[PDB]
């Protein structure tokens, strides 16, 4: 018996593949942060935080010792809760294929943008820096649909003149996303050309992210480190509804501030 | 015991 | 001896061979929701419905007693009679390559019409909900030929708005193929823009889809389950006509309705 | 004794 | 010694290697029927008539007696003479690479024209209906060599329209493939454009073919039966001249009319 | 003894 | 000790070697005839002459006795003499890379300039007709850089005209070769739709050629026959310097007159 | 004892 | 104990390994002449001088005496100093991935600034003579962006006329690579244009380079020897700084000076 | 004792 205390749920085992795969499903199809910069752990439960390496001089020390202090990095523990019917789960031991499971995609969702949110944009309570917040390149303003071609140029420009290499991935917020992909030059495609632009890079859609971002991915840049990956755990119930949760421990390093470039307001 | 996502690369 | 009763006609086998032929290139030809939807089956002629894992509540029951009915969804038999002339059977006997097998031809678009109308637009007397009368997506007016190119994004994303992931299929009904298809501009392709335009996604032409349909082909949306499959039995047989039939048992459901949008008059 | 359609993908 | 009588011409082994290899260059180069419709055989001289399977009843005949004709036909058996010089063939002996072997060449395309005639345009005196002169679906008058990237996709439509599949090939008279191949768009190809148009479908040119044709390729629609396949055979020589033959014995039959049509001045 | 043409497909 | 002489002459094995290299790849680089036309040989320095298994009457002979003479086409020898230095040489054996070997280089293009000037167009003391001057077809007059595109299809109409097959390749002299890859239609390229015009022709630069031709590689219709391969040789030699020579032994002859169409000044 | 060039096709 | 003596450094292996790895990328991320001209060694420390194989003539000499001097190239050392903060190094070892590297890169830029100034403009005070300052050839004159599309094939036209083959690459100075790669005609790309120009050409940075270049890649036209390739050595240090380099030794000789053309102010 | 970046072609 784990955290998750998942054999004290009234759930049959089909029932839990069932919202395991709504989870896991949503997850794969959302997580933005996870598909561009570098991945360390599960560590597990027990992972509480990251070792910098670094060491910070203690002011007020004797004259005959030095001391220092070594930095770390803890982690978060982010918990979404969320609620299910005992008799949809029920059913689906009767061979009902099509459980109500819409609130696990809520709550998947939700810790998405709980962790994409820290990633891009920063988690100040956490102590956590987004790669947006700590870029110290001036962030492009994007006028309107057609400058996103000249724009990216323009910030990968930029990281190749401060030191940057690799390809660079295009990361778009929901409104760039959506303008950027529901457009069409008379037949000829914007997006195609999108693509083109980036060298061997991807071009991600980030729902937490606000505004686009050029960044590398050449690697060592950024950091998420994750002590107990995404679970599904057990919480309490009533005779009609069962309380279950998304769990997740993690903590997101900038190793090297100047690797991205915003793109302001689509 | 996670939903074993992990790296999506 | 099955409820086909082939044994019982006096076709001799090659005729037979033949018939099956027809047959069966008229439907890999023309079966256009076989080509779009999961399938189930088949069971044979003893499957009679399909299994939900749903259960409705009884309200006139006892204070002691809970008591539920559980839900089913029948199968349909379908039967497509046709007619042939004993002699044009004959002949194949002789070494004839070409006798004349147009009504199973016309029987057999007939049990395509049955089977894809049911799929696409329901069929109440059956129990069947069509994709197109089930979705609760608002029906695209397609103004002229060249608004396709434009509609289709315009659907594809709305499926991607209520949460619809997975390729997109575009299937087109009569008019629409035809006009369509018939088109170009300039020298320029217009159809090889429409494939182009769906990721990955087929292109497939439905004689009975009024407009056209937009829809996903991620899977476990719709569902058809078939009992008896596509079979030709025999009926009756007089001195110079025999009497055959196209056979079928089905049933189709809806599992998502919200995975389709409707383009209406092309 | 079908003609063998099946599913069509 | 069959009948092509080869062992009595005064000809060494090589020039008759020669004169074979000039004749099966000649008919592998314009041999148009023969690329595009079902071929049956070959079966040798003795080979009389096809099989149709057919029978034809017979008016006067007692009331208690059912009689009955059988219906075939017969094929036809073509023989182009021509002329060599018996000292040209002479030369190949002594190794000249480069003997005069035109009326080789004259009598092959003579074939050639035969068969293909037949093929396309009929041949009533050998009980032969051609692709052309059969065809129920009237004939697309091309204006301009411009509108053949539009006629052929209206005449693919009524291909499809009357229930004939499979890839479509283009067949080219002389003036419609020098007319449409001597085009070009201001560096812009045409030609590319007309194989693109057709789905898989081979473009061939037929010398014997007035006007244009689109026809399907699926099979079972046209039908030549050889008997005796194209042989080069003696008959006579004098003292300077030896006198040989181009021999063929076929038919040809249109089992489909439906499955092509026709496109008249190019 | 023919020339081997045959069919051309 | 062979015709060439070799061991007499004062140059140290690696000398020798890097004098064969930079022929050999002056005339790998630039012998347009040799990668054109069909190749026999080579027969070493005895053949004299090509037998081409004709036979020519005499006509003063007597009644009782016919008399005819074979018909033979002696080969020409050539040999381009060059110096070389006899310490430039030497420095070889020193460990020296880059000895001066120029008169190496214009020795061999002198002989690639007289074997492609007999083939393209004759050498008549050498009793040789060039492809160019035994074409029976017209020349068609190219006017400008822009009616290569046009003109070549023309010319390869002409070829399919009078019967002759095969991939035609284009070979360019050198103010064509210089005027059109030296052109380019505002980023769009030139050259490559003349490579595309072609169907897998190869387009080869002769500096010997006047004007452009389009000619068949089929085979069979033009035979370089070569008795001795081009070879390096000694003649004599002073104190300070080595008189060496290009050898070869070669004819040419153009066995199908109409293989091959002229373009004029381009 | 050529320099070997032969055929260049 | 070499000549680096690194044993000496107070730096603990990893700190060695990151230092390695930083100066490693940059080289090969940034040294442009290495991926263009043929490379000779590397040799050790004893290699001295690169023999030419040349004898140069000695005027007072006696009668009887002949005498000459060996002609040869040596080769100059390269150390480009920096330091380090031994806290910053110390650090690696409590698991510190970042410690700060700037120095690295700033030398290691500074000896590709040295090697590459050598290769192309030359180094007099070294004996070297560039690729630039050594072609006979004419300076394009490039005067605006649009215009390197038409220069580059003048320059390639020139190489093919002076009689230089080969692939001919495209080498960029800092301008030139801005310019040209910050450049798009309204969506059309330029840059794929300009790698489309040359005939499997590589396309390289040189931020060394004034102008731009066009150069044979045949080989055996440039060659770069080097002694001792680039490494790091400890040179001393102090309680808080550890002062290391940048050593190579190598030298550039220009072979055949017409096999490149510059082209001046982007 | 070097990098070993040797020739970048």
């Amino acid at each position: 018996m784990d955290l998750l205390k998942r054999h004290l749920a009234p759930i049959v085992p089909d029932a839990w593949s069932a919202i395991d795969e709504e989870a896991k499903e949503i997850f794969q199809g959302h997580l933005a942060g996870r598909k561009l910069v570098d991945f360390r752990g599960p560590f597990g439960w027990e992972y509480a935080a990251v070792n910098t390496g670094e060491l910070r001089p203690i002011d007020d020390t004797p004259e005959d010792v030095d001391m220092k202090l070594r930095q770390v990095q803890p982690l978060a523990e982010v918990r979404v809760p969320f609620t299910l019917d005992v008799t949809e789960l029920d059913s689906v031991a009767r061979g009902a294929t099509n459980p109500d499971l819409d609130d696990v995609a809520r709550a998947a969702e939700r810790m998405v943008e709980a962790e994409d949110s820290a990633i891009f944009h920063g988690w100040a309570q956490a102590g956590i820096k987004g790669i947006v917040d700590s870029t110290p390149h001036e962030a492009l303003a994007v006028a309107s649909v057609s400058d996103f071609p000249r724009a990216v140029l323009s910030a990968a420009d930029t990281l190749r003149k401060a030191g940057v290499t690799g390809p660079y991935a295009l990361v778009l917020g929901p409104k760039a996303y959506d303008d950027l992909f529901a457009a069409t030059q008379d037949g000829y495609p914007v997006a195609k050309q999108v693509q083109r632009l980036v060298v061997d890079g991807p071009l991600v859609r980030a729902n937490a992210l606000a505004g686009a971002l050029v960044m590398s991915m050449r690697g060592g840049d950024y950091e998420l480190t994750v002590g107990q990956d995404l679970s599904i755990g057990y919480a309490f119930h009533d005779r009609s509804k069962v309380e279950l949760f998304v769990a997740e421990s993690f903590t997101f390093r900038v190793l090297e501030p100047g690797a991205a470039v915003h793109l302001r307001y689509a | 015991g996670s939903l074993g996502i992990g790296s999506l690369r």
